[PDB]
């Protein structure tokens, strides 16, 4: 709406640089926080992506789980080379969700269901 | 509701048709960009619409091998306007049937439903051919089924051979394989198919053909959706030459068990195939004259019991299990031959029993005029009975406005089968054996002769 | 010093996936004008016109029916008889099939070679097939050989001779015809299903008969079969194409003069030996075969039953899925979405057979031996759901599909003539296309549940299975799932 | 269909009241 | 359930080649300044409403005690 855009609001342009600061020290992007175990639709958006794009995600996640075991951050040479908020996942995930809203208004079983634990 | 022996009361009944409905004539219309719409009415309640493209398996450069066997599997899928879920649900909503096929010179996409659904049938057919997106997750799940059917093609040894009488025998375009191997399925993706279609599916190569539709209905629907394709020059047609050739493959190492098959075949060539019209109808008569079959099929009177290759081969040589002629006519070239299976211990003389028969019709004298009249009657009826279906009728308007630019009436096909005499059977079959012998084989290959052992038994 | 979005291979392979997805966002509204994925019900009256079917009953009892289309150049004419395998006695069990193969070989006027040559000189065909209740002999000719074609069919049905040199050489054609149909495995499942569902009735026997009957059958038996059954009230002459009705009637009035005169109808033979359904099973386990095949069936409706049209709409709801099909995961039927999404079979098919007093309704499937539990759950879940919970888009789509498949099948001169001849034997009349469409759309969601409660809900079943079937559930598992203890 | 699902399902609410006072006779309430 | 295909190179030393204990008292002034200049709005949100409520109660109870005395 009107309280989340950072180039009009002042308190959204300080919430934006607070998450941008905290993502750079582990070298993560905002889309790496999306878990294929939380949402079964995120599992499908990653199977339609090229192999070289998913492999760079698995290597950013391993570099960051190694920095938090050792209790340290990326060195400041590598921290100026980081791009959080450069996305790879949001457009493919909106397409999978749009195809699921069409298969339900028209009848039709879901393509994948969650296992009951 | 009453039982089905008693009529239902309250229903309106249409007034019936007369006993003599006058047949319609084919109407052809050429648009400014070069596309040709062709229509013809009928007396059933159903329509049949098809779309035919000049492209095929001879336009395949070595970067796009296998890219027309895959376009047959990617046919009615996601477009720019409809997903693959909406295409499947729209065809089932009206009770239609949809289908595609690919040749070495022709691609064809068909639809058929009741005549109420003609504006629906047209705009789904044009959108699925004009605007395909090729998404990688849809192409990859179709490639994995082609890869699991090239795992075994060895269960149809009459299209194994018929493809092997085609590579061995030609040099250029007509030697490009239809169903491709394992390595050209590894260089194919959704961007190879995408620019193979944007180059080869152009307005001067597309024909829309309807059967059971009025010509002014087909122009209110299909003309605002096809008129803005660009007018481009057609390309130059790919060339090849008929050389000779031999081919043999001792079969895959598990095939022989206790019994052993032998599948061999011979072939020839004759320069024009359909633009020299007079010569092709002689060879269709010569196909029904030679004929033959597998002979353990038990039908009835009707299909090849009294042919030359029936009562002069299988009726006294019981070691044969199949012998039949085969013609594969194309545009400006053609192939005629004979396919045989026999036993492994009865093989080399089965080449000798085969060849004589091709030498017997080269003689003037060995064929009767009571045998020519039978093959001349069984050919005019096979054309006439086959044209009763609405699907064969629409397929005839498609592949005749791709070869002649017009549909020839069937009266001109029955007129020129009449004129065939006992000496046209001899002359064209003497122009047949003046070309090198194409041979192919499969199964136990060890016991068969070689190329020059057989090719010098004809002329050259 | 962030890298630009073309410098790394994974950053510029991601700007090419976003550009492939931006051409799925601007649809053209001129390509979306007539088609809709929601099924509606429509009216087909303007296109349903046809030529007239003219039926004429001769004074001996013979019926002659024609549909004339005088602009054609071909024709089809044949004889339909109300006799088959059901009307035999287990010491003559293969007789009606043996008599079919021995009828193109006789005649005092034309021998086997002369008869075979007259057909091929014209350019015609001549076929025959037998079933459990019906027999057919018909010919495809050109329009000027119709009086010669009708001359042959009258002479080979009245004046055939069966000599011993020909009989014994047919005993080795049929004994080798048995051996090939022991390896098709869809005609073997459906033949053990009839023997266990209709046991101790005449409808349970096979068409070809036991192999000991075939080497015993001699001419007398062939001649009492052709004098008890091939009689004038049980025969229909049907023609279609470039024929005229008044010219065919005068030909059959002087050609068919010598056939037998027994006044026994078919209904007196069905009523003194009826067909009774039994719940039971047959299982043939082999484990050296790679795929398993089975069929599960309910009792269905007869021909003249008004509920027969609703068991054809219900068969189009269960559907068909094959592994080569282009529908894939997107089919209308919900049984085909269960099989298709999870890959639990090779192929699936629903069937529906009608007879004079009984019928069969069910599903046939082919699958791998480690998928038989999840496949059997999905089959039984969706058949029983028809008695409880029926959607309105499900029946509108299955009515549009049955209307279209019954009429797209009648294409040419020979589908027309077998439609005339088979319907005069089962209904006594030919049903016009406007009444048949009026009985189909009188089947709504409430009609589905009422016929499902009569035929499916809490009823016995019959099963026949073959192959690696050790993991297919047993009879008490299947019988329990014909109702839902929930609700 | 889906109406008959609930038009069944609310009488097991009441098969359970024929059952809920069947043994305890909850009295004061 | 647990497989992610991967590509990396790791090097590692032996336990009996390193100094186990001295990495605790290494730069403790620098370690302390990092924790308290990054967690000072999470303690102003935990102790803040408790110091301010305890000041209100002790002031309320010291003005109804001096209003009951004669
Ligand atoms: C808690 C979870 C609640 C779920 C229960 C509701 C339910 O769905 O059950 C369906 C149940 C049966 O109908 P249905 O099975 O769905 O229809 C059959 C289909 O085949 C549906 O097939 P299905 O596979 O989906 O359902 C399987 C099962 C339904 O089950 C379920 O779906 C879930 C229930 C299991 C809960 C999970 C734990 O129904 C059965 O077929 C019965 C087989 C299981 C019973 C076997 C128990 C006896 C074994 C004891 C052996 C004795 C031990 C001897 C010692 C050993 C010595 C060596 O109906 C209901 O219970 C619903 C009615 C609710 C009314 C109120 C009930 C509360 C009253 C108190
Ligand atoms: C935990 C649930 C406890 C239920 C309970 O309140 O105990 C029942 C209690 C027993 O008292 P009561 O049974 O009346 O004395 C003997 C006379 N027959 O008194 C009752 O009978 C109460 C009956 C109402 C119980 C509904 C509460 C659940
Ligand atoms: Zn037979």
């Amino acid at each position: 709406q009107s309280f989340i855009d950072p180039k009009k609001n002042w308190f959204a342009a300080q919430h934006m640089k607070a998450i941008s600061k905290r993502l750079r020290r582990f070298g993560l992007r905002y889309d790496d926080l999306y878990d294929p175990y939380y949402d079964l639709d995120v599992k499908e958006a990653l199977n339609r992506l090229p192999k070289e794009v998913v492999d760079a995600r698995h290597q950013r996640l391993k570099r960051a789980m190694d920095l938090s075991m050792k209790h340290e951050y990326l060195p400041e040479d590598l921290q100026a080379m980081q791009t959080p908020f450069r996305g790879y996942l949001q457009e493919m995930l909106a397409l999978v969700k749009r195809e699921k809203a069409e298969r339900e208004s028209l009848g039709g079983l879901p393509l994948y269901q969650r296992t009951i634990p | 509701a009453p039982p089905l022996d008693f009529p239902l009361p309250g229903v309106t009944l249409p007034s019936p048709l007369p006993d003599h409905v006058a047949p319609g004539k084919t109407i052809v219309t050429t648009l400014p960009n070069g596309i040709k719409l062709a229509s013809e009415t009928s007396a059933g309640p159903a329509a049949s619409i098809g779309l035919y493209v000049d492209c095929g398996s001879i336009y395949e450069t070595p970067l796009t091998f296998g890219a027309t066997h895959l376009l047959e599997r990617m046919a009615f899928k996601s477009t720019r306007n409809r997903t693959h879920f909406r295409v499947v649900r729209e065809v089932e909503a009206i009770g239609g049937n949809v289908q595609a096929s690919a040749s070495r010179e022709q691609m064809g996409y068909t639809f058929d439903a009741l005549k109420t659904h003609v504006p629906e049938m047209v705009e789904l057919l044009v959108d699925c051919v004009r605007n395909p997106v090729f998404l990688d997750w849809e192409v990859n799940e179709q490639l994995l089924k082609v890869k699991a059917e090239v795992g075994e093609a060895s269960k149809n040894p009459q299209d194994l051979l018929l493809e092997a009488i085609h590579s061995a025998g030609y040099s250029g375009a007509l030697a490009n394989p239809l169903l491709a191997s394992e390595s050209a399925l590894n260089g194919l993706n959704g961007s190879i198919l995408e620019e193979f279609v944007a180059e080869n599916y152009t307005a001067p190569r597309i024909v829309l053909a309807a059967s059971g539709v009025e010509h002014e209905e087909l122009l209110s629907i299909a003309e605002p959706l096809l008129s803005d394709l660009p007018n481009v020059p057609r390309p130059e047609e790919p060339k090849s030459v008929y050389t000779g050739g031999d081919y043999r493959c001792h079969t895959e190492s598990g095939h022989i068990l206790n019994g052993q098959r032998t599948h061999f075949a011979l072939a020839f060539e004759l320069p024009g195939g359909w633009h020299k019209l007079k010569d092709a109808m002689v060879l269709t008569v010569l196909q029904m004259l030679l004929g033959g079959g597998g002979s353990f099929s038990a039908g009835g009177p009707g299909k090849g019991m009294y042919s030359r290759l029936y009562l002069r081969v299988l009726n006294e040589y019981p070691q044969f299990h199949s012998i039949s002629a085969f013609n594969n006519i194309y545009n400006n070239t053609g192939i005629f031959g004979i396919q045989v299976t026999t036993g492994s211990d009865f093989v080399s003389k089965a080449i000798d029993i085969t060849v004589n028969e091709l030498l017997a019709v080269a003689t003037s004298g060995q064929v009767d005029q009571v045998q020519l009249d039978r093959a001349k009657q069984a050919t005019k009826s096979a054309i006439l009975m086959n044209l009763e279906s609405r699907m064969v009728v629409s397929e005839d308007i498609g592949r005749q406005v791709l070869t002649y630019g017009e549909r020839k009436p069937v009266e001109d096909f029955l007129k020129a089968v009449d004129e065939v005499t006992l000496k046209d059977i001899a002359s064209i079959s003497q122009k047949l054996i003046s070309s090198p012998l194409t041979m192919a084989s499969y199964g136990d290959v060890i016991y068969v002769p070689n190329y020059e052992s057989v090719s010098s038994k004809f002329r050259s | 010093s962030p890298p630009p979005p073309n410098a790394m291979v994974y950053d510029r392979l991601a700007e090419a996936v976003k550009a492939k997805l931006r051409q799925l966002e601007n649809p053209d509204p001129r390509f979306l004008k007539y088609g809709s994925p929601r099924p509606t019900l429509t009216d087909h009256t303007r296109i349903l016109a046809a030529p007239e079917t003219r039926v004429t009953t001769l004074p001996n009892g013979l019926r002659v029916a024609t549909e004339s289309s005088l602009a054609a150049r071909t024709a089809t004419v044949g004889v339909w008889i109300d006799a088959g395998s059901r009307f035999e006695t287990e010491e003559s069990n293969g007789t009606a099939h043996f008599l079919e193969h021995m009828i193109f070989k006789g005649t005092e006027k034309r021998n086997a070679r002369e008869l075979e040559e007259e057909i091929e000189n014209m350019g015609g065909h001549l076929n025959a097939y037998t079933s459990r209740e019906q027999t057919t002999y018909y010919a495809k000719v050109a329009d000027k050989d119709v009086p010669k074609a009708l001359d042959i069919l009258a002479d080979i049905l009245q004046n055939s001779r069966f000599d011993e040199n020909r009989i014994s050489r047919e005993r080795d054609v049929i004994l080798r015809e048995m051996e090939e149909v022991e390896g098709q495995t869809e005609e073997v499942i459906f033949d053990h299903l009839h023997a266990t569902a209709f046991q101790y009735t005449p409808l349970g026997r096979t068409i070809l008969g036991p192999a000991q009957n075939i080497k015993t059958i001699t001419k007398d038996h062939l001649q009492n079969y052709i004098q008890t059954h091939y009689t004038a009230p049980r025969m229909v002459i049907a023609a279609s194409g470039a024929v005229k009705h008044e010219d065919i009637v005068e030909q059959v009035k002087k050609l068919f003069t010598k056939l037998s005169t027994d006044p026994t109808t078919a209904s007196q033979l069905v009523a003194k030996e009826p067909a009774i359904f039994t719940g039971s099973e047959v299982r043939m386990l082999d484990d050296e075969i790679p795929l398993a095949q089975f069929a599960v069936a309910f009792e269905g409706a007869s021909w003249k039953d008004p509920d027969s049209i609703a068991l054809m709409v219900m068969q189009a709801m269960l559907g068909s899925w094959n592994k080569t099909a282009g529908g894939g995961k997107h089919m209308g039927s919900e049984l085909a979405q269960r099989v298709g999404i999870n890959e639990v079979a090779e192929s699936m098919m629903a069937f529906n057979t009608n007879y004079k007093d009984t019928g069969l309704f069910g599903v046939y499937a082919v699958a791998k031996p480690d998928c038989l539990d999840d496949l059997s759950y999905a089959i039984m879940y969706e058949t029983t759901k028809l008695a409880y919970r029926v959607s309105d888009d499900d029946v509108t789509r299955a009515r549009n599909q049955l209307k279209s498949s019954l009429l797209l099948y009648i294409d040419g001169t020979s589908p027309v003539a077998e439609d005339i001849g088979r319907q005069l034997l089962t209904y006594g009349r030919r049903i016009p296309f406007a009444e048949l469409f009026a009985r189909i759309d009188a089947v709504d969601a409430s009609t589905i549940k009422r016929v499902a409660n009569r035929f499916i809900y809490d009823k016995d079943i019959a099963i026949a299975a073959m192959g690696p079937i050790q993991r297919l559930p047993d009879y008490n598992w299947f019988r329990r799932r014909t109702y839902w203890n929930r609700y | 269909i889906q109406p008959t699902d609930v038009k069944a399902a609310a009488m097991w609410g009441v098969a359970a009241a024929t059952g809920g006072l069947y043994l305890i006779q909850p009295w004061g309430w | 359930k647990g497989f992610v295909p991967m590509k990396a190179v790791t090097y590692g030393l032996s336990p009996f080649q390193q100094k186990i204990m001295p990495g605790l008292w290494k730069d403790l002034p620098t370690k302390i300044h990092h924790k308290v200049s990054e967690n000072w709005i999470s303690a102003t949100l935990l102790l803040g409403p408790l110091v301010g409520v305890y000041s209100y109660v002790q002031n309320y109870q010291e003005k109804e005690k001096l209003s009951h005395r004669y």
